């Protein structure tokens, strides 16, 4: 499973530019598309999504006139114009594929990204910076306005626990179900408005910044972020 | 509520996948082949064209046909059998090439019998009904070549060939010598009382002289196959 | 020859067969009885229950 | 000389009989007229599904109790959500002709089988999306008509050779062979703990085979005909069979002989498929007259009538909860009963 | 006195008829899975074609016909003849549809089902449903009917409640031409043709089964085309002929052709739904 993205860059204010992200090695006709953007100095925010068949094409709600989306199945491309560009959307664009039935896991793999430069549910982190050491255990907090329940029964909310350096990856989907790659050294819990994430054994891979993303309604917004140093 | 949404365009998809699938398999019709091994089975198959049961397909004035050879299990055709209740024919294949001096091995009388309680086992079936069978006399140049070679008389062991003479609906198409054509009726004639006994008016036979290396069997099949839903079609409609 | 093989395998299985030691049906029927009495209270489709947790409501 | 040989084998065959018959005491008729009536439900459909083209020959449900997975004569493999009625996954045949399916108990692999001889293997969860196949099993000089999931690497298949045997998938070929049938065996039951199965055939013999212990363990007299569907009982010391003869039998492990018959004047067809429930307090069937009756484990009477189909039924099977049974017919329409 | 009492009786038996005929065929066909055939789907159609022509426009012309005045008023005329007409365009292209079908059914038996599938069919009734609608109100409602004879209009509608129907030399000649002709040119040759084939066939294999030890198909089709042709052509006729003579007609004959046509309708479901065995079978499964 490969992803390389193109474009980005630098240019003038009101211009037109073109972003590019191709997938190779595996069949993504029946993968919905994300792309989503990152701040350098704020956390993930969602930008466009394009539905397995074009059948569902869904903007920004911040800003949806100057986002357009495509793809082409043949050619096996997924590609973005902007017109009239602000200083705004100065973030890192990152193309994802998520695929959705029963017992699914939406927001498998990540791509490298492309650094380009130039109300509803919301969650915030209560800590900034917790310092602990490896062997003791971590506890990193998630708050909701409102009831992330439904009426299936499912909590939806993400893990991400991005590295800092890497693209990032995915732990617990649904709060209560783990990944394939991900070591079984992390574990998820939450009664609908308070929820936690609880790391017993540490290594130097647990480095990073951690999310908090919910699919209760459709802002498709993100959480605040917190960093590890040792 | 995004997930059921998405489940739902899946499933959009995969129904007009099926969909797709519906529209190419309606313009179909399914064959089923049946023989023995004495028979050039393999020839006609391998004529037609041009470890489990095999398939083959062609294509006859834009219409497809699927052919299901059986190369298959033991011989014993009682539950394997069921499946085969929607196919337009069978195609039965008969050497008339088993002279009464080859009889068998350990097994039975001379191969014709057996051939015949075949097609009697077949026609007489339960779950084989409202399907019409092409009976099929495959070589054809052995006959008549050992016709006239001697060393071997049909009559020995059919003793009602003596009371048959040929009839004058035959075709002198062979002009070579009337032995073949009252051999060749003879064969012809007891495969059709063996078949018309029974039916009730839902299905019928259509007997055929063809060769291993003929050609023409296409026409045959797809004529044959033409009057039989023809036939169907206008029973069906209280006009037969 | 492959016939007198079969023979004595199959006289052998009869031999075992009657090597079993086979119970009497009173305890096998007993048994049953009284799993399906244990058990005939946590399965649906015997005691119908209300439409307020059954997954399928119409 | 072979004649000696064999009639010292018929009367030891008769002796082993006379003590069977003599190892009853009693009939459960009598301890079961102890218990107190049933009742009668008049269950209906709560969902349709209506995917297939052709007939319907196999259905296998999932370790969740809301998955299910079918196979048609179509030649395609379609898995339904029993909740939103949502087609998850599609899968085409290379062979047209199937008549069995199977579903991994850890809800990852699926297996078919028909006239082709060939057991296949799918991966359900790959790294893409779509499902590829695995692996292909070929060794079978016969049909195949079931193939139960023992564990996610080992795989019972019954074919018509006469034969059964166990698989395995790394290594690719069959580990274990069991023979002693006549006729061609076509049904096939595991058990809870995965120790011991039994199997059917057209020769009138249901035969108890041990895994472990490489041979026959058991052999059952059946009924006047064949053997169309076998089912194993949830306590794990019982089993029923199903035959051509109008009339269903259930047996037991420990005592070697019939326990219980049911029969009926008026349906002469022969069954198709049976099958149990949680508790095991009523007992499934599917006749060809179009109709899944409904019939008391104990009373050995009929409790409804149950109908709703056009057509021949071929398969039903109840969850894990006893919650809902699917049924398949002949003019594929897919059947929650509830 | 009597004579009207027994034309308001046979009026409400008509209507009664086949209002119930209609109603049963739609409930029968409409909620069984096995009847789910293109064919059954344009039966179905034609069906509801006739429940409306039976719920909305025979139980006016019923006191239209009888006390010989129209107290609906002026306002009510200019829908009921165009429902009428609309009706009976709509039930006439349906029957049209049907002998279209069946002549691909029978001529045609190795590409039927990829010929006639449910695309096919939906066209051909929203064909049938749209143009009779479009004729009818764009010839009643924009005053083309009476448009070229303005004081032999009045002279004529000089007449039962006001609510007569009249029709010009050309008007009626292409009324004529494009709802009677056309498709009876088409079922004569649809038919003729499949009961050549019919009688070849049977033919052939009566004179096989007699070496070797016509009459459903001349019933069938005499019995189809005889209840067709008995009550329009002779209404059709008349109209046509109307307009070129000096209009020398009794009121009471234009009532009774109506009428017959009436009783046509009545009688369509009972020819093409309750004469084959299929329908039969799945009626008395119930
Ligand atoms: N509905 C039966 C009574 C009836 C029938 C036909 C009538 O005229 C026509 C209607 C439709 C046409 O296509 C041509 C003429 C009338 I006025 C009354």
């Amino acid at each position: 499973v490969q992803l390389v993205e193109s474009g980005g860059g630098l240019v003038q204010p009101g211009g037109s530019r073109k972003l590019s992200c191709s997938a190779s090695g595996f069949a993504f006709s029946s993968f919905g598309m994300h792309w989503v953007r990152q701040a350098p100095e704020k956390g993930l925010e969602w930008v466009a999504y394009i539905s397995s068949g074009s059948g569902t094409i869904y903007y920004a709600d911040t800003v949806k006139g100057r986002f357009t989306i495509s793809r082409d199945d043949p050619k096996n491309t997924l590609f973005l114009q902007m017109t009239s560009l602000r200083s705004e959307d100065t973030a890192m664009y990152y193309c994802v594929r998520s695929i959705y039935y029963y017992g699914s896991s939406p927001f498998d793999f990540w791509g490298q990204g492309t650094t380009l430069t130039v109300s509803d549910i919301v969650m915030t982190q209560a800590t900034s910076s917790v310092p602990v050491t490896p062997g003791e255990s971590v506890s990193i907090s998630c708050r909701s306005s409102k009831s992330l329940l439904h009426s299936n029964g499912n909590t939806y909310l993400y893990w991400f626990l991005q590295r800092p350096g890497q693209s990032p990856q995915l732990l617990i989907y649904r709060m209560s179900n783990l990944a394939s790659g991900v070591p079984d050294r992390f574990s998820g819990s939450g009664s609908g408005t308070a929820f936690t994430l609880t790391i017993s054994r540490l290594e130097a891979e647990d480095v990073g910044v951690y999310y908090c993303m919910q699919h209760l309604e459709y802002p498709l917004t993100f959480g605040a972020g917190t960093k590890l140093e040792l | 509520r995004n997930e059921e949404k998405a489940q739902r365009e899946a499933n959009k998809k995969i129904e007009k996948q099926l969909q797709k699938d519906k529209q190419v398999y309606r313009a179909t019709h399914r064959l089923l082949l049946l023989g023995a091994g004495e028979s050039g089975k393999n020839t006609i198959v391998k004529q037609m064209r041009i470890s489990g049961i095999f398939e083959t397909k062609f294509q006859v004035d834009k219409v497809n046909f699927h052919m299901f050879d059986v190369g298959a299990q033991r011989d014993e055709r009682r539950k394997w059998i069921q499946c085969f209740n929607d196919v337009t024919a069978i195609i039965f294949v008969v050497a008339s090439s088993s002279y009464n001096m080859v009889i068998r091995e350990d097994n039975q009388t001379n191969r014709l019998q057996a051939a015949l309680k075949l097609f009697d086992s077949i026609w007489n079936n339960k779950w084989l009904r409202d399907t019409s069978v092409i009976l099929f006399l495959n070589k054809q140049d052995l006959l008549a070549e050992k016709v006239l070679a001697g060393k071997s008389k049909i009559e020995d062991y059919f003793p009602e060939f003596a009371r048959y003479t040929t009839p004058e609906d035959a075709t002198p198409e062979p002009g070579e010598d009337p032995r073949v054509t009252r051999a060749k009726y003879f064969i012809r004639d007891e495969f059709l009382r063996i078949s018309t006994a029974s039916g009730d008016g839902r299905h019928y036979c259509y007997p055929h002289f063809t060769c291993s290396v003929d050609t023409e069997n296409i026409r045959r099949v797809f004529n044959d196959c033409r009057d039989i839903i023809q036939r169907m079609h206008l029973r069906q409609y209280e006009l037969l | 020859t492959a016939s007198i093989a079969q023979a004595r395998k199959l006289v052998e299985q009869l031999k075992m067969e009657a090597n079993i030691d086979r119970i009497k049906v009173s305890k096998a029927a007993a048994d049953l009885m009284a799993y399906c009495e244990a058990h005939a209270k946590e399965d649906p489709l015997l005691t119908p229950v209300p439409a307020s947790e059954n997954p399928f409501r119409e | 000389e072979l004649d000696q040989l064999r009639q010292e084998a018929e009367q030891l065959k008769n002796q082993i009989r006379d003590a069977r018959k003599a190892c009853a005491d009693a009939t459960l008729s009598q301890i079961t007229n102890n218990i107190d009536p049933v009742g009668r439900i008049q269950m209906r459909t709560r969902r349709t599904l209506r995917g297939h083209l052709a007939k319907i020959y196999a259905m296998h449900w999932g370790t969740d109790s809301r998955l299910l997975v079918s196979a048609s004569q179509d030649g395609k493999l379609i898995i339904w959500d029993s909740y939103t009625t949502n087609k998850v996954h599609a899968i085409p045949l290379r062979s047209s002709w199937v008549m069995t399916c199977a579903y991994a108990p850890s809800g990852n692999y699926v297996a078919c089988g028909g006239l082709d001889n060939i057991c296949s293997i799918y991966n359900l969860k790959t790294r893409e999306g779509n499902v590829r196949v695995s692996r292909e099993l070929a060794g079978h000089t016969g049909y195949l008509s079931c193939c139960r999931f023992l564990d996610d690497n080992q795989i019972v298949t019954s074919s018509g050779d006469t034969t059964c045997a166990l698989w395995d998938i790394e290594t690719g070929q069959q580990t274990t062979t069991f023979t002693g049938h006549t006729g061609d065996v076509m049904s096939l039951s595991l058990a809870p703990d995965t120790r011991l199965f039994v199997s059917g055939a057209c020769d009138a013999s249901a035969k108890l085979w041990d895994v472990r212990e490489g041979m026959c363990r058991q052999t059952f007299t059946g009924h006047e005909s064949d053997i169309n569907a076998i089912c194993f009982f949830p306590n794990g010391n019982a089993f029923a069979t199903g035959s051509d003869d109008a009339t269903c039998r259930l047996f037991d492990l420990r005592a070697d002989q019939e326990l219980m018959t049911y029969s009926h004047d008026n349906i002469i067809c022969g069954i198709t498929s049976v099958s149990f429930s949680k508790s095991g307090r009523l007992l499934l069937a599917g006749y060809d007259d179009f109709n899944c009756n409904v019939w008391d484990a104990l009373k050995a009477d009929r409790a409804g009538v149950l109908a709703g189909h056009d057509n021949r039924v071929s398969c039903l099977g109840v969850t894990d909860d006893g919650m809902a049974v699917a049924t398949g017919s002949w003019d594929s329409f897919l059947k929650i009963w509830n | 006195n009597d004579v009207r009492a027994s034309l308001y009786s046979l009026m409400v038996l008509i209507i009664l008829t086949t209002l119930v005929g209609n109603l049963i065929v739609i409930v029968s066909i409409s909620h069984f899975k096995q009847l789910h055939t293109p064919t059954n789907w344009l039966i179905h159609s034609m069906a509801t074609v006739d429940f409306l022509l039976g719920c909305l426009v025979m139980p006016y012309s019923m006191v239209r016909s009888a006390e010989h005045c129209w107290y609906f008023g002026e306002v009510f005329c200019k829908i009921h003849t165009s429902t009428d007409i609309m009706l009976s365009s709509a039930s006439i292209f349906h029957l049209s549809f049907i002998s279209i079908d069946r002549y691909y059914a029978v001529c045609d038996p190795l590409r039927y089902k990829a010929k006639m599938n449910i695309l096919v069919i939906c066209v051909m009734i929203f064909i049938s449903w749209s143009v009779p609608a479009v004729f009818a109100f764009g010839m009643i409602f924009l005053e083309l009917n009476f448009k070229g004879a303005e004081e032999i209009y009045y002279k004529h509608v000089h007449c039962r409640g006001g609510c007569s129907v009249f029709f010009s030399k050309i008007s009626g000649v292409l009324t004529f031409m494009t709802s009677f002709y056309i498709p009876g040119s088409i079922m004569l040759c649809v038919y003729y043709r499949i009961y050549l084939i019919a009688k070849e066939q049977a033919r052939l294999i009566s004179d096989a089964n007699q070496k070797l030890q016509e009459r459903k198909a001349v019933k069938t089709l005499g019995i189809v085309m005889g209840v067709f042709l008995i009550c329009w052509c002779p209404f059709f006729i008349c109209t046509v002929m109307d307009p070129f003579l000096h209009y020398i007609i009794p009121p009471t004959l234009n009532d009774v052709l109506i009428w017959f046509g009436y009783l046509n309708s009545t009688f369509n479901p009972m020819v093409y739904a309750f004469f084959y065995p299929w329908f039969r079978k799945a009626l008395k499964m119930m």
